């Protein structure tokens, strides 16, 4: 979409001390972080050989537009991400809570005891509430 | 309470051929899973149980409820229901052309035959009423008088078509006027013969409970999730499960979008019916409502049947958010609603409002780097510290899981106000932009709402005073540590 490319486009001028739109490689992982993403090492490599066989280390829009271009595809399942966050959610207040976590899963068959279930929330838990807000959900399903 | 409607009462609402709703009954049990239906024109209603067929996506021309051609799909969109509104018959009819020519062979047009019993029909429903005879180039007519003012209808003695001219000194939306000719209707083509069609069944929504939704996965590869050591994967295993067999849907050639579980009910309803002597073929044709994201409708009334095999029909919007919200999204049961909302449709534009629990903790949660970003793209529409989109970053960090929530929310509090700090001087910078100081003076306030909550989960401003912004590094945490007791 049009926001898609205005958001990539959007943080690669938010740190690129070169004015021209061509970081480095060193920083071509702070962008996709910064954005969203965890690339490991190793795909921050094999990647920027591939597209970038240039051999200079410098990406510029063309570069990293195009990259995104791929991994943001079967990733996109952010749509049922957040539809299932809402699943949980039975109380509608925003937050999965255990309770209704232990509800999802006795449903599905696997039952818990409280313990196994305060172990789960407080896993995805990051703030230490004691509950998980769709944010957290986003990174225990993504991250 | 929630003033609905129940039983007969509401299947008389629903449009639903009676025989139909009831065959429905039993699949609302069996499953154990909530059925519900968009409004079905009531004109529609006998043409439907005399087994007439019903239309799918491939013919997108509204159907008609009134005249001599209520219930039908007329290729003059101007005799539908969308009669008067240029806008509407003109999409009407570039729909129904279409059809002609993009399905060429699969859907035609054909001239309306009113019957000796639909006449009947339709002057029971006060909808026309067979008036004196005329004789014009050898040919018996009958008049068929309408309360309507443009047009003029006369039907055929010899075969029973029906004609329609424009009326002396009126005009036609589209500006026309013209005599005697045939009203003609879409139709589809089965075996070598092309058959009208009429309106079928819409589902707004389905909602099959948790345990129904189960049996949809395979019973080992829930297994080899069930016994993850990790928990953490464990459970995004469990929801990517979810997802997979319950939540996620794809397009089809002709169904629309949909799920599987969904196909599955398509075919079971189209069967349910088909045992009680529907001979039309199918009366359900497509994905549901929630999954029209382009051009989403939104109507006053929805007939619903529960899994106890209870007819409900909602009285308006808010009431049929009320009904789902009491006994289906908070009940364990599987629900998503139409992604559009709460937006503008790109489609139709239009701006339908669903209540969304994500957003009501909106003003009590920090946002993550990324909602940051998008809403520095989107902000970009109208119309460099990456510190802040590096903390936000920090504060849903992932690593937090081997700390204590003591821990946790130290450290949080911590990273919020680090957070809190960097949009403060930048603010204290240029106002940049005039509506770029309210993003900020917002995240401002998220941040505090969020770290003051925090705080009393264990013991704002008060403390934003005994703390180092002058030296970066893990020097002003020191300070930070002792004052939280
Ligand atoms: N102009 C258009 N372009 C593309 N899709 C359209 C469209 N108008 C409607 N649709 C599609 O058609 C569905 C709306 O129901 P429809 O198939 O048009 C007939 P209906 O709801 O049975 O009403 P009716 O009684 O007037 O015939 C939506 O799911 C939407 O995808
Ligand atoms: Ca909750
Ligand atoms: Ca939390
Ligand atoms: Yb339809």
């Amino acid at each position: 979409t049009e926001e898609q490319i205005a958001e990539f486009k959007e943080a690669f001028s938010l740190f690129d001390k070169d004015g021209d739109g061509t970081i480095t490689t060193k920083e071509l992982g702070t962008v996709m972080r910064s954005l969203g993403q965890n690339p490991t090492e190793a795909e921050l490599q094999d990647m920027i050989n591939e597209v970038d066989a240039d051999g200079n280390g410098t990406i510029d829009f063309p570069e990293f537009l195009t990259m995104m271009a791929r991994k943001m595809k079967d990733t996109d399942s952010e749509e049922e991400i957040r539809e299932a966050f809402r699943v949980f959610d039975k109380d509608g207040n925003g937050y999965i809570s255990a309770a209704e976590l232990r509800h999802v899963m006795t449903n599905l068959g696997e039952k818990l005891t409280d313990e196994e279930v305060d172990e789960m929330i407080r896993e995805a838990d990051i703030d230490g509430d004691g509950q998980v807000n769709y944010e957290e959900f986003v990174q225990m399903m993504t991250a | 309470r929630i003033d609905v409607l129940k039983g007969e009462k509401a299947l008389k609402a629903s449009g639903l051929v009676p025989e139909h709703a009831d065959a429905f009954k039993k699949i609302a049990r069996e499953l154990n899973t909530y059925i519900l239906f968009r409004p079905v024109n009531k004109l529609a209603t006998n043409l439907i149980k005399s087994g007439v067929a019903t239309k799918g996506l491939n013919v997108h021309g509204k159907s008609s409820d009134w005249g001599p051609v209520a219930g039908y799909i007329p290729f003059d969109q101007d005799l539908s229901k969308k009669h008067g509104q240029q806008l509407a018959v003109e999409k009407g009819n570039l729909e129904n052309k279409k059809s002609i020519t993009e399905h060429e062979g699969e859907i035609g047009k054909i001239p309306l035959k009113l019957d000796h019993l639909r006449i009947e029909e339709l002057k029971e429903n006060g909808i026309i009423l067979k008036g004196k005879k005329e004789i014009d180039n050898g040919k018996k007519y009958y008049l068929l008088e309408s309360n309507n003012q443009v047009y003029e209808f006369r039907i055929s003695d010899e075969n029973n078509e029906v004609q329609y001219k424009t009326k002396e000194g009126k005009i036609t939306v589209l500006g026309e006027k013209f005599n005697w000719r045939n009203i003609e209707v879409m139709a589809k083509n089965v075996e070598g013969v092309l058959k009208p069609l009429t309106a079928d069944y819409d589902l707004f929504a389905l909602a099959p409970s948790l345990t129904e939704i189960k049996k949809q996965i395979p019973q080992k590869e829930w297994d080899k999730v069930v016994n993850t050591p990790n928990s953490l994967e464990k459970q995004k295993g469990v929801t990517n499960l979810l997802i997979k067999y319950g939540i996620e849907r794809k397009p089809d050639s002709t169904k629309g979008t949909l799920s599987n579980w969904q196909k599955q009910m398509l075919d079971r309803l189209n069967e349910a019916v088909k045992y009680t002597g529907y001979t039309g073929g199918d009366v359900v044709n497509h994905g549901t409502e929630q999954d029209n994201e382009e051009f989403p409708e939104k109507d006053n009334e929805i007939f619903i049947i529960n899994p106890e095999g209870e007819f409900i029909l909602t009285k308006n919007w808010e009431m049929t958010g009320r009904f789902i919200e009491k006994n289906i999204t908070g009940k364990d049961y599987l629900y998503y609603f139409n992604r559009s909302y709460n937006k503008i449709a790109p489609g139709n534009k239009a701006y339908i409002e669903w209540t969304d629990p994500i957003t009501k903790a909106k003003i009590n949660t920090i946002p993550t780097s990324a909602e940051f970003i998008k809403n520095l793209s989107s902000i970009r529409r109208s119309s460099s510290v990456k510190k802040i989109a590096g903390y936000l970053s920090d504060y849903y960090n992932s690593a937090n899981h081997i700390f204590s929530q003591e821990k946790k929310r130290k450290i949080s509090i911590f990273r919020g106000i680090q957070a809190y700090n960097e949009i403060e001087n930048v603010l204290k910078s240029k106002q940049i932009a005039p509506e770029y100081k309210n993003y900020f003076q917002y995240l401002k306030e998220r941040i505090t709402n969020q770290v003051q909550l925090l705080l009393t989960h264990q013991k704002f401003k008060l403390l934003y005073k005994q703390l180092n912004f002058t030296e970066n590094e893990t020097d002003n945490f020191e300070v930070f540590q002792k004052i939280i007791d």
